[PDB]
């Protein structure tokens, strides 16, 4: 009973962004007054599916100018790096009980990023280097503030174990007593998932691709199920830790149907920032991390090593 | 460089040689080097000239690749005895594999080709520093060490310093290139000594320092770095020229100048340990070290030289730079003999 | 199979040794140098150091992304090599996987094997100690005794720090 | 072994993908449809030669940086000490030389980006 | 240490790492802490050129402890030996070493 | 260099409790309270003698207090005691801050009874 | 008065983050000496017994430690039940 | 209207349900109905081995109360 | 001295020869620098581990932040003479032949 556990998270991850995709275009589309997808299937319950299928019947191809290994391997680091970081996520229960959890969503968080140029390098498309190399200075500025956000936050955890989160928020929910940190926590994931306030990785209007530059059905599909499943645990990530519930040991059932409120609420306010402000220039977004967000990352940490010492508040180490 | 941040920079130069000298833990010490090679680099470049840039990274990767291999040999100490004090290497591979991370630091055996060209693309002022300062750090852990070395390495190490430096000098026109594998020659003199009587090298260091520390800040002083540049000075500043005789003559040990001092004083003391015919060696091949010095002397003010007609109003200005401790330093470097038995104090 | 996978990862963390090693394209370097840093994570964690693998982890891989950011940047080649390319990479790869396989087959054939040191193959299970950690896990200990304990180091590392930004900024700005 | 096994079956999942979807969909293609994509005219020869970017300084500092969060990484265990007198003094002490490092780089030009 | 600062000055800087059996946190001992307790006892202030001649079998222990090279080598010929004989057929492992 | 003497495996055949690690988790402080007197005996000869090899009888003291201290819970309060180890073991991690309801039942009954 | 209230209202236009961070920055560093309660943190840290402790040999004349973790001599921490 | 959006979320609430549900349950399942023991330290997992050993059939979850001495 | 030490020990000295033999890239060349320090990291954490040398686990740690600090070191340089002399092969550099 263990393939069972893996294969119980495996397929119901990869349906979640499934229709994630048109919980997107019907939330889209409603929101600049269109209606999204409603005729494939009932109110568009079946425009993903047809989507998906399309992507893995349309001709593939490799560039031309293309490095075939590090094309092919690219969707591959996007994929398993998406899937595996589920792991830890202590719903109820959490499937591998890491003992340093958060850690380790932050590692591979942070390789998440070596599938977006290996892809454009390899694609040696102008586009794509340009793409390429908007995205990783972006992702690793934005992961400086990522790492303190996340340290000065679990100073009163007492420890990195995602389990303990349940236990800290017990009766307060962690934003009463870190919403500052909060704000920048979700821009931060805005941004290392590459939202549409920071989109330039993609940069549509002024790189056209950059996700994907010539990637196709396969490989296209892989790199949007690699940064959508992003999409909903990086809400899932922010609900844990920020908007705790409660959690009957008896009976788990309710505070997983209450985690999973919580993600689907942040996941509609990623869509709903998403079609609500215009794009960051490069430079502005470096600037806003670099000359705004950390100067007050580095005072609010500052402030929560001190706070447990002056108000005797020590978390219990286990 | 704005001369605020370079003097911070220069501290930390200091700092991390002080840190080698003063730490019993082998982590500290290999940081020490760490923090040295760190706020040098930027020292040596300081004009931005072309040649400093890779003058600057020749010294990057000899020295990394020291320092690497310094904290490899430590880690084998650690693992076969559990210790990080500097007392003793109880793996004599791992005391095998320290000489050489500590040679390239000072130096001394083919791991050499680096001393000569660095100390040609940077200023002076860098060379004055590279040469001097940066040798108190690695020789100190050696003193420390000196129990536990291998004796047919350490001398090997040595002997091969001398002829090389003595050799490659004959051979050199730019005042500073000469300055190297003169140094380099000095290099195998103090080492040398170094498994029998660890208060001997400290004495040729103290010499050395102010050998080299005399001869460059003459050099600075007479603004020359080629053997052409300098001999004009005979028509500008004579004295200088005229000092830098005596210096020259210090720096060969022909005595009874300071500089015969250590030569003299090292020969005694290994003949002591039955080691005689190796010192009879470097006193033979010390001569081809004097040798570019009485070229050097020959072209300077022992011989006027074709001067610049360009020189008259150089005449008329002086200097207005103040090297200090210069009319100090010639005086230890030329004429301390009759305070010899002043070793002890260091003893 | 699962008999010790510290020789099983090991090698993997030879082999991604010996490409980067073999002088590469500097882009494929890092990939390279990433599969032997990421299993070289793996090994220490099998060892009982659950912080200190992650720990290496995280910061090389932004070590490493910075690195070949760099290479693309200004060290990229018109024409880039490749694993195969030229001859020279061709055998500076090729002798390096021969030779890891030499010494691991003289190593597991006599299982005493005498270059440079004792090297005896029994098994890296074998080194590993009985006995309780408590409540807490040593490694962590330890590592937090750093500002409790290591005062000294914090100065000097803080500093040095410090100093590599003003070096950094002094080297790279010119004229 | 769970872990392991976990790791397993992504790649072993992600890597299915790819080989239904290079080989499910059949191929009709030629040497255009191969051709760099530069939004329809044809490229001028480039995508290998240095591209030189301007955040280089602050690309190196961020290594710099991250190394500052490995250092002050453990804290959560640093605070179960005996000694907090000692351990605030150097955790604030850490954040200070972060703060400093970024306000001196900030002033020298810095966190601008090269034109 | 060179210049020894930390004995004049009276502070500690680096003597608090440089042995095993010094006051580690919480008191969690090493592996070899009596081991190397013990050759730290014998050779102290007796100089390391006596050190490296009378206290010997105490490093040795030390040395052992820390690499268990010879008690490998001894576990080693124990399954090399066991390993033939099983093969050969002249005795099986008792069934205590074997659930 | 020597010889290892290995006691006899007759002195490694006392009596082997046998309660879950809930079980024990249960009785825990009402244990280390009317059990301390052998095991402190037991550890110092751990701590002071630095050899097991020495101090087995002490240890087989320990062994025989803590059934007694097990006999006396059955005889007297073996169902609450039994609601209030099963509680603790369905926790994952065994804390005691389930299940105060339960030990308030528990600590009465030995007041009371033991 | 005149040139420190102009610069930090000056400050608090054009730059409201600086000005901010430098507050929580100074603030974190203050305060921890002037609260009370730092004493209480390294006393509950203290207190945490991680380790046994370990019993010492009773030779008499020892009347400050207890011989039963019930009897009512040595260190007892009520206060963190009150606290 | 905005309640057609709906149908979108509940298809994904449901599968997003899925992995809490499935893991609380097998880890239920899989230890006869306590949740699964966690050992985040060395002491944690001692008794967990003690467990299996006194267990006889090699089973953790499998727990002897207090009729197994007597 | 299991065969893991072997393995790590051995890697270094591929790391010690891969530095040694440069052959056109000075990118290739740091990456050989920091190629020794995984196994000098990797090594000093097998070694304080596994002899439960709790207080001296720091020492990797520190490895580590004097480790990215040349890191930086080398690519800064790598910066200028990239930048100046257009690659990094180290073949350019021979002005200071005299
Ligand atoms: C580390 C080990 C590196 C091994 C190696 O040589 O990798 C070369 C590999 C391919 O180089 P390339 O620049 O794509 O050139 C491929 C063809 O030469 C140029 O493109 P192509 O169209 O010729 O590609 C097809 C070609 C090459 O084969 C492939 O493209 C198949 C996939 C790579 C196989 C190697 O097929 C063959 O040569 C015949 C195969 C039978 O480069 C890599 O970086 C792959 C490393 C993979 C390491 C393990 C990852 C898990
Ligand atoms: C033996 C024991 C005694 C050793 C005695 C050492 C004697 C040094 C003689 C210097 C005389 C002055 C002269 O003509 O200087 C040339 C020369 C500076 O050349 P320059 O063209 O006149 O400099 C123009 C400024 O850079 C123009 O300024 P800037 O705008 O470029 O800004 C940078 C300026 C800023 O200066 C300040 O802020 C002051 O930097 C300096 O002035 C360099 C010194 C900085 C402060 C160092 C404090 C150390 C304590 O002096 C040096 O390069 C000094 C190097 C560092 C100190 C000596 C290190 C070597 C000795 C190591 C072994 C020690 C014993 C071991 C046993
Ligand atoms: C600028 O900004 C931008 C963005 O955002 C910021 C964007 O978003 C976007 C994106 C654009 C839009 C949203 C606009 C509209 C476009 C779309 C909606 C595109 C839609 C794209 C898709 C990819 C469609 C997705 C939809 C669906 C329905 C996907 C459905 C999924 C599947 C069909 C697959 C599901 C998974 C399955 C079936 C897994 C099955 C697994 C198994 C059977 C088990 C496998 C494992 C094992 C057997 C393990 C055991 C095996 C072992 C051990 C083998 C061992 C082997 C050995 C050798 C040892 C753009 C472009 C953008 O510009
Ligand atoms: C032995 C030392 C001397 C070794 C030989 C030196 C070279 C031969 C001598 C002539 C050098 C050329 C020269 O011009 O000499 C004179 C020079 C000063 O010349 P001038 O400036 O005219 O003197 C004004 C004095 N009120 O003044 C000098 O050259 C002075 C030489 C001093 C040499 C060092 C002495 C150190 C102490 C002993």
């Amino acid at each position: 009973m263990f393939m069972i556990n893996i294969l119980s998270l495996i397929i119901p991850i990869l349906l979640a962004v499934a229709f994630l995709t048109l919980v997107e275009r019907k939330v889209l589309g409603y929101m600049q007054l269109r209606k999204g997808p409603n005729v494939v299937g009932p109110y568009g319950l079946l425009q993903p599916i047809a989507d998906a299928l399309k992507l893995v019947t349309k001709e593939p191809l490799r560039p031309g100018t293309s490095s075939i290994s590090m094309f092919i391997i690219a969707p591959i680091l996007g994929l398993s790096l998406a899937l595996t970081m589920w792991v830890p996520l202590p719903m109820p229960y959490p499937l591998i009980n890491m003992n340093l959890g958060v850690l380790f969503m932050l590692a591979m968080s942070s390789l998440a990023v070596y599938s977006i140029l290996w892809s454009g390098w390899a694609s040696n498309s102008k586009y794509a280097l340009i793409g390429a190399l908007r995205a990783v200075a972006q992702t690793i500025s934005y992961e400086v503030t990522l790492a303190i956000i996340l340290l000065s936050v679990l100073l009163m955890n007492g420890s990195y174990t995602l389990s303990t989160l349940i236990t800290t928020q017990e009766h307060i929910w962690m934003i009463f007593t870190s919403w500052p940190l909060a704000m920048m926590w979700f821009i931060s994931t805005l941004a290392e998932t590459n939202r549409a306030p920071f989109d330039l990785t993609e940069g549509e209007s002024e790189l056209v691709s950059g996700f994907n530059v010539e990637y196709a059905a396969g490989p296209f599909a892989m790199f949007f199920m690699a940064e959508y499943a992003n999409i909903i645990m990086m809400n899932a990530f922010t609900a844990i830790l920020f908007l705790g519930a409660s959690h009957d040991p008896h009976t788990p059932e309710l505070y997983t149907i209450n985690f999973v409120l919580k993600t689907l609420a942040l996941t509609i306010t990623f869509l709903w920032i998403r079609a609500s402000y215009p794009r960051f220039r490069y430079d502005q977004l470096m600037h806003l991390l670099w000359k705004s967000f950390l100067p007050l990352t580095l005072a609010l940490c500052m402030w929560h090593i001190s706070l447990p010492i002056m108000t005797a508040s020590i978390p219990p180490q286990s | 460089m704005n001369p605020i941040i370079y003097t911070t920079l220069i501290m930390t130069v200091m700092s991390g040689t002080m840190l080698v000298m003063i730490s019993s833990h082998w982590l500290l010490i290999w940081i020490g080097f760490e923090m040295n090679l760190l706020a040098m680099i930027p020292v040596l470049m300081k004009n931005f000239n072309p040649r400093a840039t890779e003058a600057a990274t020749k010294y990057f990767l000899t020295q990394a690749t020291a320092s690497m291999m310094l904290m490899m040999a430590i880690i084998i100490n650690l693992l076969y005895s559990g210790q990080w004090t500097i007392t003793k290497m109880f793996n004599p591979v791992a005391m095998t594999m320290m000489t050489m991370a500590l040679a390239m630091k000072l130096g001394l055996s083919p791991f050499h080709f680096w001393v000569p060209e660095v100390t040609q693309g940077i200023s002076l002022q860098a060379g004055l520093l590279l040469l001097t300062w940066q040798k108190l750090a690695p020789l100190s852990v050696l003193c420390q060490i000196s129990q536990s070395i291998n004796p047919n390495l350490m001398l090997t190490m040595a002997m091969l310093s001398i002829l090389i430096g003595g050799w490659g000098g004959l051979n050199q026109t730019q005042l500073r290139k000469i300055m190297a594998y003169s140094s380099i020659a000095h290099m195998g003199w103090m080492t040398a000594v170094l498994p029998y009587n660890t208060t001997m090298t400290i004495l040729n260091l103290l010499i050395y320092i102010t050998m080299t520390l005399a001869m460059f800040m003459l050099l600075i002083h007479s603004s020359a770095t080629t053997t052409l540049s300098l001999s004009h000075t005979w028509n500008k500043m004579p004295v200088i020229t005229s000092l830098m005789m005596v210096t020259l003559l210090s720096m060969g040990g022909l005595p009874p100048l300071s500089g015969f001092m250590p030569k003299w004083m090292i020969i005694q003391e290994m003949t002591k340990n039955e080691s005689i015919i190796m010192p009879t060696l470097m006193a033979m091949t010390a001569l081809l070290n004097l040798y570019f010095y009485m070229r050097l002397a020959y072209s300077s003010s022992l011989t006027m030289f074709p001067s610049t007609n360009n020189m008259k109003m150089k005449w008329q200005f002086e200097h207005t730079k103040q090297m200090k401790l210069l009319p100090t330093m010639i005086v230890l470097s030329t004429l301390v003999l009759p305070m010899t038995p002043a070793l002890s104090s260091l003893n | 199979m699962t008999m010790y996978i510290a020789f099983i990862l090991s090698t993997i963390f030879v082999i991604g040794f010996v490409g980067f090693s073999s002088k590469p394209s500097p882009i494929y370097g890092g990939l390279g140098l990433i599969v032997s840093g990421g299993v070289g994570c793996g090994i220490v964690l099998n060892f009982g150091g659950s912080f200190l693998g992650l720990m290496v982890f995280l910061i090389y891989l932004g070590g490493m992304l910075v690195v070949f950011g760099y290479t693309t940047a200004m060290a990229t080649e018109m024409y880039p090599e490749v694993w195969v390319s030229n001859k020279t990479v061709f055998g500076a790869f090729v002798s390096g996987l021969m030779m890891e396989f030499c010494m691991v087959y003289y190593a597991l054939k006599e299982e005493e094997v005498e270059i440079i040191f004792k090297f005896n193959g029994l098994g890296d299970w074998v080194i590993y100690d009985t006995g309780d950690s408590g409540f807490f896990s040593e490694e962590a200990m330890g590592i937090a005794a750093l500002y409790s304990y290591g005062t000294w180091l914090v100065i000097v590392t803080g500093w040095s720090l410090l100093i590599g930004v003003v070096v950094i900024m002094e080297i790279t700005r010119g004229n | 072994m769970n872990i392991m096994l976990t790791l397993l079956t992504n790649v072993t999942l992600a890597s299915l993908l790819v080989l239904i979807a290079f080989w499910l969909p059949q191929l009709n293609a030629y040497s255009e449809k191969t051709s760099p994509y530069e939004c329809g005219f044809d490229p001028m020869g480039s995508a290998r030669l240095p591209f030189s970017m301007k955040f280089f300084l602050v690309a190196i500092t961020f290594l710099l940086f991250d190394l500052e969060i490995a250092l002050l990484l453990p804290l959560p265990w640093a605070s179960q000490t005996n000694n907090l007198k000692t351990m605030l003094t150097m955790a604030l002490f850490l954040l200070i030389l972060l703060a400093a490092s970024l306000a001196y780089e900030w002033t020298q030009k810095g966190l601008e980006w090269a034109e | 240490p060179f210049f020894d600062v930390q004995k004049r000055l009276g502070l500690d800087l680096d003597r608090w790492m440089t042995i095993q059996s010094a006051e580690q946190p919480h008191k969690i001992p090493g592996r070899c802490h009596a081991f190397e307790k013990e050759w730290i006892e014998c050779a102290h202030g007796i100089g390391g050129i006596r050190a490296e001649k009378e206290c010997k079998i105490e490093f040795d222990d030390f040395v052992e402890c820390l690499l268990r090279q010879k008690t490998m080598k001894r576990l080693s010929a124990i399954k090399r030996q066991r390993d033939k004989l099983i093969k050969e057929g002249k005795y099986t492992p008792p069934p205590h070493h074997l659930g | 260099p020597g010889i290892v003497e290995l006691p006899t495996l007759e002195d490694l055949k006392v009596q082997e409790v046998k309660v879950s690690s809930s079980v024990l988790k249960a009785a825990a402080h009402h244990y280390g309270a009317q059990c301390d007197k052998p095991n402190k005996e037991f550890m110092l000869c751990r701590w002071e003698e630095k050899d097991p090899r020495r101090c087995l009888e002490e240890g087989k003291l320990v062994n025989q207090c803590a059934l007694d201290f097990f006999r006396q819970i059955k005889r007297h309060c073996a169902e609450p005691f039994t609601e209030y180890w099963t509680c603790i073991d369905y926790s994952g991690l065994q804390l005691f801050r389930h299940c105060r309801k339960q030990q308030a039942k528990f600590d009465e009954c030995v007041l009371d009874k033991l | 008065a005149g040139r420190i209230a102009s610069f930090l209202k000056n400050a608090w236009a054009k730059e409201p983050v600086l000005v901010a961070s430098f507050a929580i920055g100074g603030l974190a560093i203050i305060l921890p000496s002037l609260s009370p309660y730092t004493n209480y943190a390294i006393r509950i840290n203290r207190a945490t017994p991680y380790n046994y402790p370990v019993p010492l040999r009773d030779d008499g004349n020892m009347p400050d430690v207890p011989s039963h973790p019930q009897d009512p001599q040595g260190p007892s921490l009520e206060w963190l039940k009150n606290l | 209207m905005w309640f057609e959006i709906l149908p979108g979320i509940a298809v994904m609430a449901a599968c997003l349900f899925i992995p809490g549900m499935a893991t609380a349950h097998i880890h239920k399942f899989t230890n006869g109905g306590k949740e699964k023991r966690v050992a985040h330290f060395s002491y944690q997992w001692n008794l967990m081995e003690r467990d299996r050993c006194i267990s006889g059939v090699n089973r953790y979850h499998v727990t002897k109360g207090l009729e197994n001495i007597d | 001295m299991p065969l893991v030490y072997m393995n790590i020990i051995m890697a270094f000295a591929i790391a010690l020869a891969g530095l040694l033999m440069y052959r056109s890239h000075l990118m290739s060349s740091l990456l050989c620098l920091e190629g020794m320090m995984l196994s000098l990291f990797i090594m000093s954490t097998l070694i304080i581990l596994n002899t439960h040398f709790t207080l001296a686990n720091m020492m990797p740690i520190i490895l580590l932040v004097f480790a990215a600090c040349e890191a930086a070191l080398g690519l800064s340089l790598l910066v200028m003479v990239s930048n100046t002399y257009g690659t990094d092969y180290v073949q350019n550099l021979n002005l200071l032949q005299c």
